[PDB]
């Protein structure tokens, strides 16, 4: 993706932001009456359909809010916050998370590895339910002998702790972490 | 309750008059009383470091808008590129200020560092109170880089209304910064450690290391207050100085200015992240400005128009917001130009060009972290209660022309004082108080038509 | 009438020649004659303040146009707040100017100021003669706030073409500036009044106040003028001072580089109230660009669309007004900040740095209020009729290699003048003049290679 | 192979630790070697001149594209008027900038020139070594002027690829430079032919003319180096002035950040041309973008309106090239302030300031031609080997308590030199070298209460 933006075969080094992980949907939950199994899931990431509104999330039992009645509570932007179902419960509505990328390239060994963010490790696995694009299997051909490492930036593949002191890799990832070469 | 408003003239102050004389004498305003002030300034250096996912912010994974999306590949290359270009002009700007901001040596820094004086900028051994004030006073919304997307997830809080959250709808990633907090207060300590160690000339090579106190009081005689009198007053000095910190404890609302620009600052990030977010709930003609919605009520032919549509205002969107990026990122680095100036001329040295910092002429100034940026304090000499005098352009010898004496750094007045058994006396430039004529404060000059003949008692020359 | 064009290459004066030299003395450049002259400058402070009537300037009072206007209310909100941010920062920028322009004392000023310098800054009690060239040359259109709309009216001439009148056409309004053309006229009679208190070290606490004429002969002794040159040319100092300020009625032409941008800059202001004004008659697909006359030829379906096409070009101007508008706002604060460096450091002090000012060191400068701005004047001493002589770095005792010295201020020349019976003298830096070499020329320094090894008559020291 | 990224942790250099402590006398950290290095700065002063024919750009010669122009014919008139403009500003600055360069008297300049200091800088009468290196590495595309189209004429080689064949196609024109590289070549000559001419005061009337190799000597007893070590280490500071002069050979790569930037200046140019060319091939709903193709393909009812959209789309796009042309031209003009303000105070004088040039105090620095500016060198002076000391603030005569001195330039430390037969002796403040107290190094004072209390042998004064 980063040669095809670049449209170039030698990119420079730097850290470099790609396409972020989808989540990819569970099962849907359906509430409408007027076929029977699934009237809710209580935390995960669905599809659901709600009286004829419809899109996805995670819901989690909460603390009422909104006036009960109505049922859909929304915010200013007009999403739906929270929802009254008809088992009397509120339900909290947070959509899904999305997990970001980025890849550090250095040219002049050739060689790569890969950062996901704040999002922690324990989301982290070795291959991935979640979805954005065909494989990461260039990094996996090390990092799949390797956990995930957890930094104070983020968690990563491939970045092995050293405990060096460096003055500049030219490749820093923020705070003061740096990833030598 | 009140009432009506009323209309005035806004006051003009006339400043003092002084008559200007002719002849060999003239009239002399001099300050006799003085408090130290201090005044502020923040300067930003940063701008909050941002990149774009901008496949992800125009289209939520859905495969028609993804095929339509292809013939517009090279838009969103593009606003990557521009975006990860500014990303490095701030990350650069920031290494360039430290590199100037770092010291080659320094004193280290205890509990009850400065005597006299109380300091409490002074390190909790952390950053420092003042900054923890800065902090906590503005209103930041809260940081990622800790767990984050955890704190939008269920395993959290059902009040969080973080742009934290709204980061994995939009697409957006907000970039950690290239410091840490704890590294930029050892370089804001070290400064404070280089200061009274640039003193008695150059500073760029030795380093003194001399009490502060004593530094303080040869700063003093660098704005012409001669030594006697803050040999007498040392007490007195250290009690205004002091006051003039305690006024820093109000300083944090925004009725002073320099904290009124530090939470503008912080504004103007949150504002541009919330004008992205907004967006995705507009149409342009559009159905819904889902496109889930599109595909869902439309048959194709229908459907791919509404989403073309949908995808072409949402990349102009982009465009707009990469552009005001470039334009800040700019101004920032430019301002950041100034801090580093700053920092070379009022903090690591004492300046003698007013204009910059309080207009008090300028003693020590002081340095600490802020939001976005750099805040400044300097300490200013404010006088007070201006007497009028009278006063001679210099001296000389009635029986030989050619001794004559001009003031060093001070003039020469007429006698009002009781201890002194002179018609003429020497007095500070910037502090009234008489004392006796004598080679230490004077200089040889050539004669002139407007210096005093004077028939007996002269010192230097004896003669 | 006159021929074709000449083809001509640009001429590169040449800079006079000096050769360099080895052994122990070299030869050195001086001038013998000089000439004030005058230099000025024009720096930008201020945009002229506007504000638009959002709603008013899209649709004059159609309740058509009305009904569809609400779909895109928080367009106006939007133009209307960033019109209000940019007037408050032009606000500011001005209070933080007049601050530190504003003196703590001076002296009155009354005609016959300056002795023997002519003066026409002086006020005439008002603004100055030079203010009321500077306003009428420029070709200002008529200002508001005075009664305005009224001479619109028809109680008014038949050929008022005033861009006021196109205000209430428009929706704009244009805003009073912040503080008044008399009270601008006592920050810069304070500004004059304040010049020869600054002299004799600090300036920032003590006034001198001491004569005109006296402190000029000061700060040519400040740029290596000795003062028995000082002492004997008065009068033709006065002279080609007065000459240099003469030539002040010529410079209100556009050939003056200074006066073109005072114009530029109160062209520029109307170009953006003008492009404004004319996109009023243009339609965008409209039959018409007027909304009420498309309401009166078009039923109510066919009507609606051409008002919508109508109104999404006028708001799209607008938008592009307001981004015009707030560059042109940020560039003009910048610009006042420079404003206040030069006023601080050469109208109230003698610089020494060069770059600023006309090339010819530093003298005494004024400031008189111009079209959005402040323009300034620069006295500068410029160099005449070099010369080439022989001089030495330093001279010693041949007798005592401890006893050495070096010039102050000045060279050691060989000797040319019939009234000095030895084989050294000294000189001033800018002015070549011969004097006998004394105590008061010299300095005490270590012994050199390069020193001279005189074997009979020194002065200084006499051993 | 390499095998996996290390993870690392930012490290932080601490600076030196001094103890500050209480009593009559304290730490001195001072500076025991040196080494000359030097840092390069590249000041961008202008943009690439062009202009468009709009009308050429937009429309290839056909006369129903001509007839539909003519609709929007003042919108080209608009884009002319705005380039035209910003081509005067690009010129005046560059007048402006060359009006201050240049100095009213020189030294002649021959092969040989600075002695001992080999200066690869000096012309080949020419530009330079270091200039051809520059125009040489940075990837410069082929400059028109010279015959141009008739290399992108069959009369030239098949593997031209120039945007100045580009240029016909377009409607470009690359407009020439204002000054000439022989005649810019001219002006810099001038400057390092004025260079040891300015010491000695003033320097902005008389020229000094003096040896160079003095006149760097002399720039070092300016920063507190003393007269001996500079008189017996004049073959060492030759020796590293050279190997700091030789390092520039290796300066012309990417890693260099002045170099960096002067290859991304070239780089912007050639971005904005390729950006209107690339968008010749782009359709805006046309069914080609040949005008001529829709001639050909369509009926002229439906000819007509898709030559619109193409015209429509491509004066948007020049649109937004002009905006981004007045903002590059802005920010030159800004940049070209910079550099003449250094100069006027690096190039033609010894800096006291630091934070402008490498952070090593200053000594003398140089200017050469650039690709759209100037490019500096700036040679500094950095310790090594620093050393703790023991000094007193001044010294006194037990019996007398208003004799009191206090060092000039450097400090009083406690004796370690078996040379030397006295409790004190005196150090420069740049380089650590004991030599005895004497008259030339101190000055009188005040008493003090830190100062020590000698009871038998001081020379200064003897009593």
């Amino acid at each position: 993706q980063l040669h095809c933006s670049y449209e170039s075969f030698d990119v420079e080094s730097g850290v470099y932001s790609v396409s972020s992980f989808e989540a990819k949907p569970s099962g849907s939950v359906v509430e409408q009456a007027e076929d029977t199994k699934i009237a809710s899931q209580l935390g995960n990431c669905v599809e659901y359909s709600l009286y004829g509104v419809s899109g996805r999330g995670v819901f989690q039992n909460c603390t009422a809010v909104g006036v009960r009645q109505q049922r859909f509570v929304y915010d200013a932007y007009q999403n739906l916050v929270g929802y009254y179902s008809d088992d009397g419960n509120y339900y909290c509505l947070r959509a899904c998370v999305s997990v970001p990328v980025s890849v550090i390239y250095d040219k002049e060994t050739k060689t790569h590895a890969t950062l996901f963010g704040s999002v922690a490790c324990e989301h982290i696995s070795s291959t991935m339910s979640q979805y954005s694009r065909s494989t990461r299997s260039m990094l996996k051909r090390r990092d799949s002998t390797y956990g995930p490492l957890q930094t104070p930036v983020g968690c990563v593949l491939g970045l092995v702790n050293s405990s060096l002191f460096v003055e500049d890799c030219k490749l820093p990832l923020g705070q003061s972490l740096c990833a030598l070469p | 309750v009140p009432g009506e408003m009323r209309l005035a003239s806004i006051a003009f102050n006339h400043p003092i008059q002084v008559d200007q004389l002719n002849s060999s004498y003239f009239k002399l305003s001099i300050p006799t009383n003085f408090s130290f002030g201090v005044t502020q300034e923040y300067i930003q250096t940063t701008i909050q470091k941002v990149t774009v996912d901008c496949k992800q912010y125009v289209c939520n994974g859905f495969q028609k808008c993804e095929q339509l999306l292809r013939e517009y590949g090279q838009f969103c290359s593009k606003i990557n590129q521009a975006l990860h270009g500014a990303n490095l002009r701030q990350d650069d700007s920031v290494r360039n200020l430290f590199a100037s901001v770092k010291s080659s040596q320094s004193s280290p820094i205890i509990p009850g560092f400065g005597g006299d004086f109380n300091l409490t900028l002074l390190e909790p051994v952390a950053r420092s109170a003042i900054e923890d004030l800065l902090f906590d006073k503005v209103t930041i919304a809260d940081p990622g880089y800790m767990q984050g997307y955890d704190d939008c997830m269920q395993q959290g809080p059902a009040s969080a209304r973080d742009l934290i959250c709204a980061q994995y709808v939009a697409g957006y990633k907000v970039l950690p910064p290239l410091m840490d907090v704890n590294m930029e207060a050892a370089y804001t300590s070290s400064l404070l450690g280089s200061i009274a160690g640039v003193g008695w000339t150059a500073g760029l090579s030795s380093f003194a290391a001399i009490p502060f106190a004593q530094s303080i009081f040869y700063r003093l005689n660098g704005v012409g207050i001669t030594q006697q009198v803050l040999s007498e007053n040392q007490k007195l000095i250290a009690n205004k100085f002091n006051q003039a910190l305690g006024a820093m404890q109000t300083g944090f609302t925004t009725t002073n200015e320099a904290f009124h620009k530090v939470q503008d600052a912080v504004n103007n990030n949150a504002q541009a992240l919330s004008k992205l977010a907004s967006e995705l709930s507009n149409t342009f003609g559009a159905i819904s400005a889902s496109i889930g919605d599109i595909i869902q009520r439309l048959d194709p032919p229908e459907q791919d128009a509404q989403i073309d549509r949908l995808i072409n205002g949402r990349l102009t969107t982009l465009n707009a917001f990469v552009a005001q990026q470039l334009v800040r990122s700019e101004s920032a680095a430019l301002s950041a130009q100034l801090a580093k100036d700053k920092v070379n001329e009022c903090v690591k040295a004492q300046s003698k060009r007013s204009g910059f910092c309080g207009q008090g002429t300028h003693i020590v100034s002081f340095v600490v972290n802020a939001p976005n940026g750099l805040y400044f304090m300097h300490v200013g000499y404010y006088p007070s209660n201006h007497i009028e005098v009278v006063s001679a352009y210099g001296l000389c010898d009635a029986a030989n022309p050619t001794n004559c004496i001009a003031p060093v750094n001070g003039y020469f007045i007429k006698t009002n004082n009781t201890r002194i058994v002179d018609e003429w006396s020497y007095t500070g430039s910037s502090f009234y108080a008489p004392e006796p004529i004598t080679s230490l404060n004077t200089k040889y000059v050539a004669p002139q038509v407007t210096y005093q003949n004077i028939s007996t008692n002269l010192p230097p020359p004896l003669l």
